[PDB]
């Protein structure tokens, strides 16, 4: 019962930890149809050479 | 029309169980019976005889009380005046009746005619009951006057566009005088009597539209009104002569009646002004 | 060249702004776009994509020009963002974290507000079953212990729909529409004595001024629609028994007073209802007052349909009634099922139809109270028919629609409900021998 | 010439003046006959409602099957 309280604790932790790493990845690659949207933002043409 | 038929059926059916006649209250019942069907029933070309008597009782009213002046406030409408009076801008016009989310309750046309000199108003109305959600979605205060305006400018700008000098204006002219006393026969002043009809819609309307315009008279207002759904408006016409002389008892021209007795609610609807809708229900058209 | 005129307003998470546009609809929207968020908008969140919208329905597809798609003239467009897919739904390995993860995810958390409405019910229903063991007593033992009990629940439910108007407005209103059934046992049971007249009076009389009072206070303005109904019906069943307690008056006269003034009330809804109407803010309050007329309206078209059908079983259920009787109760039911054209509302007609389908189902157990089974099948047959034509108009909407008829038609349908709601009052005046008060006196 | 929605450039101008870059639509309309006009921006300080009434019908066939 304590271990498997610990696992599902951690499980939360380690899915909060995937959904940040997906947010991350959705924040750099949108779907295509966004990308309508982009052009002529403070985000345009964003990601530099040490990204 | 409903309690006329059923109290004319009592009164029928009363008789039909009198018809053997053998006692003075048989005689009482046949005499009573037959009186109250011609009056609940008759005909005066156009009218009932209990219409003409609430008429007259009326009509006597309201000359005890010359003051009518007042507007509802919850409808508001507005008026443009039309500088060139085209004919060829109905669609327009006649298309603002549902448009925008802004539901318009009537639009109509008014054609004052003096001498040569015609002009032209395309007023039209929003009930702030029938299109409540557009109003309430401007503000919880419920702007309808300003969203009144806001509607003829709108067409306004569309019109000016289109290239028909528009103007919205408010003070125009009134149809009726503010001083008359109301008769049987429009209403008189001491100035030329005024008197208004409703003409009736069918496929030979502008020719009517024309020969009003003819007649002699100090003044001469017509009025489209259509209403409803764009796309399929009904419409109605009325019309005000203004002739120096005591009206005639009769209709001066065919296919328009001068509904009788019934004249300052039909000339104060007549303003553009005003809010209410014109007297009667047409066709559609 | 083709254009179209079109209102739209931006919604976003900020009040929006209504415009016109003069757009061309020859070329898909993804061109057009970008015009609309530079008209409407005064020109990040994770961005999305925007485009046009039905005002009610769902996004348009983004390839599809304004006449390939539903758009005329003078539209009304709204901005919405354009559909997306969900996210993944997650997955748990486990089951048992899982059954408790996917259950919280729609579950409302017990908490003090469902004690509250737990507590509200309770109460209702001790009101419901105290009035009714009480009455019950009364009636059947004549202990006159009854008596005491229900007139106590009625003061107390009366005190108590009095008292919290501040702490709940929906215990306000609830207990009082429930008030409505406890002064009605007691003023029914009040006066001494044999049954009759003077019991039903009381009842209608108390029940006509709790009405009355409770929507006077008004907490809520959806027991308002209640509150008009009783009231209306409360004044309705008090004069007819005031008229049977003056003077002693058989069924038939008691059934037709009570079909005319249900078929009164309902051609007079705008009348009854147009009476009944009784830092800055012009015209603010239309909303409160606009659902405040339609209430009244719902609510006295209820009460008219409920005294029709009253009358009707009233002269409809003895064991001998003339086919003119028959005749008046069945053109009432047709006259309000004709008269549920003219409204526009979907709880007027709603009434107005059930009408047809409250007055069998009242038949049928008015039939099954006397010996007569027979007459109660046959109920039953013409309540089946009913719902038959119920369902032929649910499935085929050709027939729903007003417009499938032309106007000669409509105009013939109008004539037909006149002429019922007109014809019911000499076939009354003949069923009760209103004739035979004049010519034999 | 014309933006998407707004109103026809002057045929005495240029495309610099009036504004333009290499990605603009631009419509080829009459210019019109009268003034062009202003659009008027409508303050709207609830859509909720509009939205809430608009998926709202009067007795439709939808009623009557429910009431089926």
């Amino acid at each position: 019962a304590d271990y498997l309280r610990y696992l599902s604790v951690v499980r939360d932790n380690v899915r909060a930890h995937a959904a940040e790493q997906r947010a991350a990845l959705e924040w750099s690659h949108p779907e295509p149809e966004v990308l309508a949207t982009i052009p002529g933002t403070r985000r345009q043409w964003e990601r530099d050479p040490r990204d | 029309m409903t309690a006329r038929i059923a109290l004319a059926s009592l009164f029928v059916v009363a008789a039909v169980l009198a018809q053997p006649w053998q006692t003075t209250t048989q005689r009482w019942v046949l005499g009573v019976s037959i009186a109250a069907v011609i009056v609940l029933l008759a005909w005066w070309k156009g009218m009932f005889l209990t219409t003409r008597i609430g008429r007259a009782l009326a009509m006597v009213r309201r000359n005890r009380a010359e003051d009518t002046v007042e507007t509802d406030a919850h409808r508001a409408t507005v008026v443009l005046r039309v500088d060139p009076a085209a004919p060829a801008q109905l669609p327009v016009v006649v298309g603002y009746l549902d448009r925008y989310g802004i539901t318009c309750d009537k639009v109509r046309i008014t054609h004052r005619d003096a001498g040569g000199t015609r002009r032209s108003w395309i007023s039209l109305t929003v009930d702030a009951v029938d299109n409540l959600a557009a109003l309430q979605a401007r503000s919880a205060r419920i702007p309808l006057q300003d969203t009144t305006e806001v509607v003829g400018r709108r067409l306004a700008d569309h019109l000016r566009e289109q290239g028909w000098t528009v103007t919205v204006v408010e003070g125009v002219d009134t149809p009726l005088p503010v001083s008359g006393k109301e008769t049987w026969r429009g209403v008189a002043d001491d100035a030329g009597v005024v008197a208004a009809y409703r003409v009736k819609v069918d496929d030979r309307l502008d020719e009517v539209l024309a020969e009003i315009g003819h007649l002699p008279a100090e003044e001469t207002w017509t009025a489209l009104e259509f209403t409803g759904s764009p796309a399929e408006p009904l419409l109605t016409v009325c019309a005000a002569v203004r002739t120096s002389d005591r009206p005639a008892a009769k209709a001066p021209l065919a296919g328009l009646t001068p509904a009788r007795g019934r004249h300052r609610p039909a000339l104060a609807a007549l303003n553009p002004l005003s809010t209410e809708r014109l007297d009667g229900t047409a066709v559609p058209l | 060249m083709p254009i179209v005129r079109v209102a739209v307003l931006a919604a976003g998470d900020d009040g929006g702004r209504l415009t016109e546009m003069a757009l061309p609809s020859e070329l898909p929207l993804r061109e057009i776009l970008p015009a609309v968020q530079r008209i409407v908008q005064p020109a990040a969140p994770n961005p999305v994509r925007l485009s046009l919208a039905p005002i009610g329905g769902a996004p348009f597809s983004l390839d599809a020009t304004l006449d390939t798609v539903g758009v005329v003239d003078g539209d009304l467009l709204a901005l919405q963002a354009v559909p997306s897919g969900p996210p993944a739904p997650r997955i748990v390995e486990d089951i048992a974290d899982a059954a408790v993860i996917f259950s919280e995810a729609r579950r409302r958390q017990w908490g003090p507000t469902h004690i509250a409405r737990g507590a509200a019910l309770a109460l209702i229903g001790l009101i419901l079953v105290g009035t009714g063991l009480s009455v019950a007593h009364r009636v059947i033992t004549g202990d006159l212990l009854g008596q005491f009990i229900v007139s106590g629940i009625a003061l107390a439910t009366v005190i108590a729909a009095l008292a919290v108007r501040n702490r709940s407005a929906v215990l306000a209103t609830s207990l009082a529409v429930t008030a409505l059934v406890p002064v009605a046992a007691a003023f029914a049971l009040g006066v001494p004595g044999d049954f009759g007249a003077p019991n039903v009076l009381l009842a209608a009389a108390g029940v006509a001024a709790w009405s009355l009072i409770s929507m006077a206070g008004s907490p809520d303005d959806r027991g308002i629609a209640v509150f008009t109904a009783t009231a209306v019906t409360g004044v309705g069943v008090l004069l007819v028994a005031g008229a049977a307690s003056l003077w002693v008056i058989s069924s038939d006269v008691i059934g037709c007073a009570l079909v005319l003034l249900g078929l009164i009330v309902t051609v007079q809804a705008a009348q009854l209802s147009a009476m009944w109407a009784r830092p800055l803010s012009v015209l603010a309050d239309l909303p409160r007052r606009v659902r405040v007329s339609q209430a009244h309206q719902t609510g006295v078209i209820a009460a008219g349909v409920l005294l029709g059908v009253a009358g009707s079983v009233a002269l409809v259920s003895s064991a001998n009634a003339s086919p003119w009787a028959w005749y008046i109760v069945v053109a009432a039911a047709a006259g309000a099922a004709l008269r549920a054209r003219v409204w526009d509302s979907a709880a007027c007609k709603a009434w107005l139809l059930g009408h047809s389908y409250l007055l069998a189902v009242a038949l049928l157990v008015a039939f099954v109270i006397g010996d007569r089974y027979q007459a109660a099948l046959w109920a039953l047959a013409a309540l089946a028919v009913l719902v038959l034509v119920w369902i032929v108009a649910a499935l085929n909407p050709k027939i729903a629609s007003p417009d499938t008829y032309s106007l000669p038609m409509r105009r013939m349908v109008g004539f037909l409900a006149t002429g019922l709601d007109a014809s019911l009052i000499p076939v009354m005046a003949l069923l009760v021998g209103l004739f035979s008060l004049v010519l034999d006196r």
